[PDB]
């Protein structure tokens, strides 16, 4: 706790959070655990008008060597007074963001810094990579239902998802192009993309090497029961750099991959904070070993 | 649109 | 329509208008692209190469430079949940709008990705760091913090961390444990009440547009009106300014700064969407004709 | 709330 030199930002209770803290002391290096959950009741933070004037729990951190950022983050009072709670949670997050914008300037080595918000935005970060050089899915953002209309015209089998996440993918049928819930469109925006057929792999890249690539296929086994296997694969040497390219584009240390196969990957979604146990598990793979290797090196 | 929501 | 130049807000803004009239004035008609109306009487189209955005099925694509002024009830009470949702999806989308424009290369006049380091904990701290002069300030919620502060700084004022009430003065009876205790709710910025001249520099494209005092005058029984004038600065504190500007990444910018006890300047703030209608006025500068100017230079 | 105008 006196040496802020590595921070990990999350709840101690949070089984990553858990993984790197462990997967580092294994190495020597006790993490400082930044429990932003319980800011404003139960714990103090400070600034000054100098960026170096940062005091968590009266203890300044000034300058990490590198954070591993998992989250900043009874809600009833929303219930009450939407208003007024919606501004405290402004106050709330606005300090929180400019501790981690502090330590970015600074030099410390954020891994995925809350900068690549913006660089993440779903129309965005998918255009960013379209437009150097990289497969992803004809995809369309809209709230014209004519559009769509010939969106579905064109491609045929489709499917359409929520704009910013928020509800699982559903498959558009032709009762949705319908007339009833097709105007819909009218009250908030929708994604549409094509619909790939091939398998779900999984690509994770941290600081320009890519650590492994790995396939998520589901095999039934009770009652609307399945179970996703996770195999390690190996990719194109091409592929295996295209993906640094993406990393690098959207501005990424640590990211997870999402790539769909034609016969061929198209890159759907770069995560900003993908999990891993679930894979470290499924396919006997390491992922949080190299992470903490990347953390301790900075320290260097 | 998106009934989940 | 002619989307080389384009002005994003509604066009009952009256700066929106003043910008479009001028644009006007020089030969020029922008896109006013008023994203009120953006769920319902409006159609956006975006597909998986940056190029295809489409606003009514016209395209545009990439434009030379966009002037962003704005981006923007019992929903809310009935269900929340989904209100915020609904309102993020929107934003979501319009936000890709004006960073594909950005990333094409368009000029965008003060572009989204400011509203980073506008977060005046970090803007602050971005302007000491290079060594401009900032008032001493404590963003926190620890009132021993504050009674330091206070303690060492003499007289004080509080404001919100992120704007949305109007700045007060801190009183004993705020120090005394009553009050004081409501900071574990959320934050509060802190600040030593400076007591000099309110300045306002205005910045287009790293040159300085003009510098405006700006005093009050008692006209009305308990009723003031603003009187803004204009002042000569040094080619120093021109450099100054214009640096600050480049550091926090706009290209309009509006820089609120004030002398203290000393008769010496503080940069409090630079806003991301300043007005300047009522400045341009009194003061005989003008600064729409700089910024429509700016906009044309694009082309 | 501590700033009682929010």
């Amino acid at each position: 706790n006196l040496d802020t030199s590595i921070v990990v930002v999350g709840s101690p209770d949070d089984l990553h959070v858990q993984s790197v803290t462990e997967g580092l002391r294994a190495r020597g290096h006790e993490p400082y655990v930044f429990d932003t959950q319980r800011f404003p009741e139960e714990m103090t933070v400070s600034l000054g008008e100098q960026g170096a004037s940062i005091f968590v729990d009266g203890q300044q951190i000034a300058r990490p060597a590198a954070v591993y950022l998992r989250s900043l983050y009874a809600d009833k009072a929303m219930q009450d007074n939407w208003r007024r709670t919606l501004l405290a949670f402004r106050e709330r997050s606005t300090l929180m963001s400019a501790v981690l914008l502090r330590w970015e300037e600074a030099g410390t080595a954020v891994y995925n810094s809350p900068r690549a918000s913006a660089n993440i935005t779903k129309p965005f970060q998918l255009a960013l990579l379209r437009d150097a050089g990289l497969p992803v899915p004809r995809s369309l953002w809209t709230n014209d239902p004519e559009a769509v209309r010939r969106f579905h015209a064109e491609v045929g089998d489709c499917i359409y998802k929520p704009v910013a996440g928020g509800a699982r993918t559903r498959k558009l049928e032709a009762k949705d192009l319908e007339a009833d819930r097709i105007e819909r469109l009218s009250a908030a925006p929708v994604c549409f993309q094509e619909l790939l057929t091939g398998d779900d792999v999984r690509v994770y890249v941290i600081d320009d090497q890519v650590i492994c690539a790995l396939r998520i296929v589901t095999d039934e086994i009770d009652f609307r029961q399945a179970e996703e296997r996770i195999e390690a694969i190996e990719i194109s040497d091409e592929v295996k750099d295209q993906c640094v390219r993406a990393a690098k584009l959207v501005g990424l240390r640590y990211t997870g991959m999402d790539i769909k196969a034609d016969g061929n990957y198209r890159v759907l979604e770069l995560n900003a904070s993908a999990m891993f146990r679930g894979f470290e598990g499924r396919a006997n793979v390491d992922i949080c070993g190299p992470l903490c290797d990347a953390l301790i090196a900075q320290t260097k | 649109f998106i009934e989940d929501l």
